[PDB]
């Protein structure tokens, strides 16, 4: 690739390559918009940061990420036990057990930090863990009313289809038509506050003691910012901003990926196409987890 | 409530360094920002560079390398001066006062933001010529006269641009009319201007022009009789 | 820089496209310059125009990118012949140093109106000083375009003549000097000196004799 900058955080990098076509022998030279997370400089000469170690299959723009809910059920001759007690930890006794054949919807929500679009306890913030002396074990907050996150991308976006082979179209990121933003995310103060006293008075049932919140440790992008999927594009904003309290909006600066790994696996990645037009989501936080130091 | 008016050497040698001034009225120098405007005969209006209430400077790439835009807050006088003078710098030069806009698109703390300048006061603007010619002081020759008569004077031969006429040192301003200057193969203008009065007057109330030619400080009046 | 022509109807509404089109969010000036005249503002934000300036004259507020930037004169008169200047502001593009292009309204439909010609003979002192300049004065016509023609009695000069262009007055019409410069031997020994005036199909002449 050979990159220039854009304009007179989100880099955003205007790249010129050659590329392959219809036909083997001919070339195109052709440009694309990279988000600076999705690429590396050589050293401006840049590449793409996923082909020292792995390909890349960009989805198919027809298929949607749009989470909707999954029934889990048992084969003949199985059962399945639902504890229906209201403050169930999670382990132990069930003094209000019901049989079902199969499980309410569940939605596979993918994210991290924030559980978005969950199911509610229905009295009181219930927390659950294994061993909670032992900080190694994550600890899984359920909340009991949900605070709105708000986020948009809202830089009006435009695809521009590329032909790399016989039937063989990468979708590139084209223009940005109108203005340059940030895209990143909103929630209510005094409501993550008022929340965040909920969580705070049920982590010391536990522990006696002040506690604090702080910032994520460090390292990888997707295991330090909030990473979701919104409209197409999968965010990843920075929630140092949501967990600082020790026991009118607070916004969320999200960078935006095309090459995302997912599932952290041993060398696969997801191209995610460019959504044309604008991206704007609402979702419940319904959930939470944290970790413990010592 | 705030006005302004330029100054200037009206006369400029090539490769040399111009000076100009303007003189603030009813409002505080250091209080807005101060611009620097040019229009030559052929070329739009070419924004020089501005001035802000903090006295920072930025100028045009046009010309960053020759321009010094100074202030003088003891009074209310805005400097600038045009180091390297060349024949293409002579143009009428105008000072206005640069009103900062703000205008917010995106988030205030993101820095979705970007700064605009908008002029709304100007000056009268003062005339330079850049020519290695000398200057030189006119020589107005008057007009005699003949239901209504008109009678005026011919300021003849001079350099350079411009020349002030008027009539009765301000008194008679009806029917005055001041003709565009005309520059001969010589090199130097000539101007006239005329007065439409009453046939009655031809005698008693005499019509006394006053030509001023600042550049050549020659400062010179004439008397019209038939 | 280049200019382009615009021309409207006298009592109309001009349409005045700005030059540049913005790349993003904008913040849109409209001065109305005359050459050899202070520049004033017409609208300084996307559409609020400051003390003074009549109502007649509007722009196009950006609340929605895509719009595009005009100032609309509405109701033009004869005044209202200009240069107008479009300075574009935006959120992409960088300091936007220059004003752009200016478009020339030339409101048409004007009245036309006849020459006021005026011909001085040579000064007393300026004929001791051993040098006689005529002057020939047209005023007050329009459109701006005549056609000055010497005559020496009966037969034209041309050699000494010396005719400013035309020029707009304060009520918007137009004026422009003619010299004819010859020496004072010339001057007494010629019956009769005249200047005519060529305006449209028109022609009025004004003479002057050496007595
Ligand atoms: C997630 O959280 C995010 C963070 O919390 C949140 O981000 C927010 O996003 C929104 C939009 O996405 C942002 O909204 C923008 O805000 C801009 C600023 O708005 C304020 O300021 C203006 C102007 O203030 C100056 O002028 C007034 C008088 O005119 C003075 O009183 C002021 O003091 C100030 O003037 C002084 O200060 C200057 C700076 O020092 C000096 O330079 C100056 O000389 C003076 O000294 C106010 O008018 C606004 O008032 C409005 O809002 C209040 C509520 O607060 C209302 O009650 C009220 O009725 C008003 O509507 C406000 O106080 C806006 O400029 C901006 O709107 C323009 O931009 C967009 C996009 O560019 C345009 O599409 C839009 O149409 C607007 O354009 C108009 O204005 C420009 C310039 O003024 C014109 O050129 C243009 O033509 C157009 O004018 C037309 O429409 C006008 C009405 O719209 C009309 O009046 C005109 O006559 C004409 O018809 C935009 O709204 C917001 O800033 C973000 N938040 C933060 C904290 O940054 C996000 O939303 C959340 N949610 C998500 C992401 O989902
Ligand atoms: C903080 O983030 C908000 C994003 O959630 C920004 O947007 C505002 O959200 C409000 C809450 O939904 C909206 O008001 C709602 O309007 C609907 C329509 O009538 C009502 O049903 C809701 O009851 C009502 N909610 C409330 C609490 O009033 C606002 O309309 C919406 N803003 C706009 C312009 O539409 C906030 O703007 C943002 N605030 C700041 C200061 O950044
Ligand atoms: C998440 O945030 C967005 C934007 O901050 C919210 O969208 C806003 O929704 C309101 C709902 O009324 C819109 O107001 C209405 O807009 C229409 C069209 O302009 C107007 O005709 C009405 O009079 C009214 O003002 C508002 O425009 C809209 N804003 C944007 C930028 O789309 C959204 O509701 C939030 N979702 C939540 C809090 O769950
Ligand atoms: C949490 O749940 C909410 C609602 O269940 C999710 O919001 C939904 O977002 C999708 C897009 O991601 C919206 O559906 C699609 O929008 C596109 C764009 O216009 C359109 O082409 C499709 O036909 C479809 O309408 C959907 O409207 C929206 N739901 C609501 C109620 O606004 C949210 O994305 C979920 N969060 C996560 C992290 O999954
Ligand atoms: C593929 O590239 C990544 C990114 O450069 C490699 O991770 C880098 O490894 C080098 C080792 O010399 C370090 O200097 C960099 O700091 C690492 N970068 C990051 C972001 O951690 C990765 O090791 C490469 N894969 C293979 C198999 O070589
Ligand atoms: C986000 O949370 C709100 C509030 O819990 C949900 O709205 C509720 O939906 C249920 C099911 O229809 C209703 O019985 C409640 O009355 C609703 N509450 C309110 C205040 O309207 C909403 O469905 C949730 N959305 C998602 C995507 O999880
Ligand atoms: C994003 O930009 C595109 C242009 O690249 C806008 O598309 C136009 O939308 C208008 C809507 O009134 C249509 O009339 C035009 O035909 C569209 N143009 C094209 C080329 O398709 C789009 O509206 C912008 N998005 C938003 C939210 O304003
Ligand atoms: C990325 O850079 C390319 C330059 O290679 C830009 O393409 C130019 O766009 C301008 C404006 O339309 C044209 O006048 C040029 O002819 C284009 N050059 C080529 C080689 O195509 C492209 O616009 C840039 N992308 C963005 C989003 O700004
Ligand atoms: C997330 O945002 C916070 C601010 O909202 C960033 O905090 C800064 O971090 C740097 C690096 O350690 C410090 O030097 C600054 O003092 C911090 N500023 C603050 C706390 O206001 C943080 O870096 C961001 N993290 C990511 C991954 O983007
Ligand atoms: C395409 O390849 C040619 C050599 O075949 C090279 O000179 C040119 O710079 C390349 N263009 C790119 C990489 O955009
Ligand atoms: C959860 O509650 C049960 C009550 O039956 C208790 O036995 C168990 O130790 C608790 N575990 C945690 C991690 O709180
Ligand atoms: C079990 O849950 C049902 C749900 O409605 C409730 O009616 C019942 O009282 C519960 N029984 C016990 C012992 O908790
Ligand atoms: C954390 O809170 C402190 C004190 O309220 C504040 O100064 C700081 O900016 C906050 N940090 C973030 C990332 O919000």
């Amino acid at each position: 690739l050979h990159c220039t900058n854009f304009n007179p955080r989100e880099e955003i990098k205007n790249c010129s390559f050659n590329m392959t076509t219809e036909l083997r022998d001919k070339k195109q030279r052709v440009h694309s918009l990279f988000y600076k997370l999705d690429i590396v400089q050589i050293n401006s000469e840049y590449r793409l940061i996923n082909c020292n170690t792995s390909a890349c299959t960009q989805a198919c723009p027809k298929v949607s990420f749009e989470p909707i809910p999954i029934h889990y059920c048992a084969p003949a001759g199985f059962a399945i036990l639902k504890c229906k007690d209201e403050e169930f930890n999670g382990t132990g006794p069930c003094k209000n057990v019901s049989t079902v054949q199969c499980t309410h919807g569940i939605k596979p929500v993918v994210s991290t930090q924030l559980l978005l679009n969950g199911s509610l306890a229905k009295k009181e913030v219930k927390i659950r863990s294994e061993n909670i002396t032992n900080n190694v074990k994550t600890i899984i907050v359920q909340l009991v009313n949900p605070v709105i996150i708000n986020c948009t991308r809202p830089n009006n976006n435009t695809r521009k289809s590329i032909r790399i082979g016989p039937g063989q179209a990468f979708y590139a990121t084209g223009a940005i038509i109108g203005d340059i933003r940030q895209a990143h995310c909103n929630v209510s103060r005094s409501d993550w506050n008022k929340t965040l006293q909920q969580v705070a008075r049920q982590l010391r049932k536990h522990f006696v003691k002040t506690i604090i919140f702080t910032n994520s440790s460090g390292g990888d992008l997707e295991v330090t910012t909030h990473s979701f999927n919104c409209g197409g594009e999968f965010f990843y904003c920075n929630t140092s901003g949501l967990f600082n309290s020790t026991w009118e909006n607070i916004t969320l600066p999200c960078r935006i990926k095309q090459i995302i790994n997912m599932w952290q696996r041993t060398g696969q990645c997801m191209y995610a196409p460019p959504i044309p037009g604008v991206i704007s989501c609402v979702s419940n936080i319904t959930g939470l987890l944290l970790t413990r130091d010592g | 409530q705030v006005q302004l008016q330029e100054s200037g050497p009206g006369l400029v040698k090539p490769s040399e360094t111009l000076s100009l001034t303007c003189t603030v009225s009813g409002g505080s120098i250091s209080n807005y920002y101060w611009s620097w405007i040019r229009q030559s005969p052929g070329k739009g209006l070419e924004w020089i560079g501005y001035i802000s209430d903090s006295e920072s400077t930025n100028y045009n790439p046009s010309l960053k390398s020759r321009v010094i835009i100074s202030v003088d807050t003891s009074k209310n006088q805005l400097s600038l001066k045009l180091n390297s003078v060349t024949a293409a710098d002579s143009a009428i030069y105008y000072c206005a006062r640069a009103q900062q806009g703000k205008r917010i698109y995106g988030m205030v703390s993101f820095g979705e933001f970007f700064y605009y300048y908008y002029m709304d006061v100007w000056g009268k603007g003062t005339t330079v010529t850049v020519s290695s010619a000398s200057t030189k002081g006119p020589s107005v020759f008057p007009l005699a006269p003949s239901g209504t008569a008109a009678l005026g004077c011919l300021v003849k031969d001079y350099f350079p641009e411009p020349v002030t006429v008027s009539w009765n040192s301000g008194a008679l301003t009806s029917g005055v009319h001041t003709f565009p200057a005309v520059l001969q193969s010589s090199g130097l203008y000539s101007l006239s201007s005329v007065v439409t009065v009453p046939s009655s007057s031809l005698g008693t109330q005499t019509y006394i022009c006053n030509v001023n030619h600042k550049p050549s400080n020659t400062k010179v009046d004439k008397k019209v009789e038939p | 820089s280049y200019v382009r022509p615009l021309s409207v109807a006298l009592g109309e509404t001009a349409s005045i496209s700005c030059g540049r089109q913005a790349l993003g969010s904008r913040a849109v000036q409209w001065y109305q310059h005359r050459p050899g005249q202070a520049p004033i503002l017409l609208i300084y934000n996307n559409q609020d125009r400051p003390s003074g300036i009549p109502e007649r004259f509007s722009g196009t507020p950006d609340i929605n990118f895509g719009t595009r930037a005009t100032l609309t004169i509405s109701g033009v008169e004869a005044g209202d012949e200009a240069d107008y200047y479009c300075h574009m502001w935006d959120s992409r593009s960088g300091f936007s140093w220059s004003f752009g292009g200016a478009t020339r309204l030339t409101v048409l439909g004007q009245p036309k109106a006849a020459p006021s010609v005026t011909l001085f003979p040579p000064s007393s002192e300026e004929l001791q000083a051993n040098k006689a300049t005529l002057v020939c004065l047209i005023s007050d016509f329009y459109p701006g375009a005549v056609t000055v023609a010497w005559k020496a009695d009966s037969s034209p000069v041309k050699a000494g003549v010396e005719t400013t262009t035309p020029s707009k007055q304060s009520n918007n019409k137009y004026a422009a000097s003619s010299y004819l410069s010859l020496t004072p031997m010339q001057w007494k020994m010629h019956k009769s000196y005249s200047c005519q005036v060529t305006h449209e199909g028109s022609t009025v002449e004004k003479t002057v004799a050496p007595t």
